[PDB]
């Protein structure tokens, strides 16, 4: 069939979620319909499917893919988990929706990695990402592998740097740089917005996170005080990719369509439309 | 059977040096004390020694997935484009693409750019290196970059080109928005990146549009050269395999694993940065 269940996850500017237009009670132009299962309370599986309206960088990718590869879809937001985590060998998030066949496709800020690639097929990456570093303008650091991060107490004063815990960034640092992980947990940030405030107010020296997210934030930062390292020093370079069921018959044509979008300028136009900001390091 | 690896001379990803008298490779260590792993590569009929970024990757892939290999350099010295067969209908690929589709090679291990044109016929790994296109000039030449009047309004006074039968040659011919630039480029394109880089050093070539991971390495080694510092198009290198090859999945998983455990970080610090 050409009708596809597709799961997504809110993370601006890649996926932005709005309510239906109250006047028409439909999704306005620029946006596509998406449904979210909303719980009655935290003490039940009972809930109500609520109509919402989704837009953003990856939603525009989905529209291009649906037009080019010729398929229709029902888009819905994941409600258990976020991107995808294996908890006691059971997947949640968007990856969980794909592996357990509730969705044939996951569209969003979904990072390609080896663990997920053993249970889903990933399209070609459509934007690059990885582990990058954001600092206040004037701070000199190379990247995640900088000795100022690896051996923080070789310097006086030591760098105050951290990440948002419980995600792919913390897991990677924990495996690659154990002491750096042990050190930086004292500077754990509750969220991206918290970290930016801590950077701009001198409470934090560096923020280590998703490169695509950090580049977007730096491009629109006010006064352009926050900057990221160069793209050549991004650690563990990977990308956002479309997740599909293992052995999906949609993977090849989706790969060819994405590579077409990259080569013919359509991809750069979406980057200009959604990702590029005033600031330019 | 041994896997037939095709590659191409492209520093710092593939160095090609002559063997010693006894047919072996001179033992070397990096300035930081790491052993430089070298393999024998046959090329144009004569054995030579190959090493560098992609050779380090090939060794890691061979031991991870437990396969043996033999390395040879691409016979025609090109990466690979599709050309019409004269007085015929068929199209054929040249360069490493043709050798992979012919069976002369089982796997391409080189700075092979992933694009839609090649992915129609072969399977690409996940990218082992993210980079892009930039412009290399000689120190003393001043241009804004890709959107320069000297490049947008070409003439025989400012000669710019790329490598024939390459990803960049594909990129500028397929786009109707680049038809004026490509017409200037097709009468000046060089057979190799090395010949084009030296031409910028002999002031015969004034600009060279090529891969950033190569051009930026060239600027850091030959300070009489300099790049724009701009990335006007981003692309990735991938391992090339035939359709439905038995190694596709584990090569991609191996590469993703190498990015995540810092192995590619080590390759970058050793060869690129
Ligand atoms: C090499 C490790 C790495 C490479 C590229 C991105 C990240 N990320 N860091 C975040 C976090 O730790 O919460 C979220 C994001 C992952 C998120 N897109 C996802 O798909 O899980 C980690």
């Amino acid at each position: 069939d050409n009708h596809l269940s597709i799961v997504t996850l809110e993370e601006a500017p890649f996926v932005i979620v709005e309510d239906i237009d109250p006047l028409t009670e439909t999704c306005v132009r620029n946006t596509v319909p998406c449904r979210k299962f909303v719980k009655i309370n935290n003490s039940t599986n009972e809930g109500m499917n609520v109509k919402k309206c989704c837009k953003g960088f990856c939603i525009d990718i989905l529209k291009k893919l649906s037009r080019t590869v010729k398929f229709t879809y029902d888009l819905y937001l994941v409600t258990n988990g976020k991107h995808g985590k294996k908890v006691n060998n059971v997947w949640n998030g968007m990856i969980g929706e794909v592996v357990y066949q509730r969705a044939v496709m996951a569209v969003g800020s979904l990072t390609i990695n080896e663990e997920r690639s053993e249970v889903v097929d990933f399209s070609v990456p459509f934007v690059e990402t990885g582990i990058s570093v954001m600092v206040s303008r004037g701070t000199q650091v190379t990247g995640l592998s900088d000795k100022k991060f690896q051996r923080p107490h070789d310097y006086s004063p030591p760098f105050r740097f951290g990440t948002v815990p419980n995600g792919s960034t913390e897991r990677n640092i924990r495996n690659n740089y154990p002491y750096m992980h042990q050190y930086m947990t004292r500077f754990n940030q509750r969220g991206v917005e918290d970290a930016l405030v801590s950077l701009k107010t001198g409470k934090l020296d560096a923020f280590i996170y998703d490169a695509a997210v950090l580049n977007y934030k730096a491009g629109r930062d006010e006064g352009c005080k926050l900057v990221t390292i160069g793209s050549g020093y991004i650690f563990a370079t990977t990308g956002y990719g479309i997740a599909l069921q293992k052995g999906s018959p949609w993977k090849r044509q989706i790969d060819l369509a994405l590579l077409q979008f990259v080569g013919d300028g359509e991809m750069e136009e979406l980057e200009t439309l959604w990702l590029t900001g005033i600031c330019h390091n | 059977t041994r896997l037939k690896i095709v590659t191409i001379h492209q520093e710092p990803f593939v160095y090609v040096k002559p063997t010693m008298s006894d047919g072996t490779c001179k033992e070397e260590f990096t300035v930081n004390g790491d052993p430089v792993k070298k393999v024998i590569c046959t090329g144009p009929t004569v054995p030579q020694c190959c090493y560098g970024f992609c050779i380090d990757l090939l060794i890691k892939l061979a031991r991870t997935m437990n396969f043996t290999y033999e390395v040879h350099l691409v016979a025609d010295g090109k990466f690979g484009t599709q050309e019409r067969v004269n007085n015929s209908n068929k199209k054929e690929w040249n360069g490493m693409m043709g050798e992979l589709l012919s069976g002369q090679a089982d796997m391409i291990v080189a700075p092979l750019t992933i694009n839609n044109e090649r992915a129609q016929y072969i399977e690409f790994s996940k990218p082992f290196k993210y980079q892009g296109l930039t412009i290399l000039v000689k120190k003393g030449t001043r241009i804004t970059g890709i959107n320069d009047p000297r490049l947008r309004n070409p003439s025989d006074k400012f000669i710019y080109a790329t490598v024939k039968q390459s990803s960049v040659d594909i990129y500028f011919r397929r786009q109707v928005e680049l038809s004026t630039m490509y017409r200037h480029m097709e009468k000046h394109n060089y057979e190799s990146a090395a010949e084009a880089i030296q031409a910028v050093r002999d002031n015969k070539l004034h600009a060279f549009i090529w891969d950033s991971a190569v051009l930026e390495f060239e600027a850091s080694q030959k300070c009489d050269l300099v790049t724009t510092g701009e990335l006007f198009f981003r692309s990735g290198f991938g391992i090339g395999m035939r359709k439905d090859s038995p190694w596709k999945q584990n090569v991609s998983l191996s590469i993703l694993k190498s990015h995540e455990n810092g192995f590619m970080e080590d390759l970058d610090k050793t060869w690129v940065r």
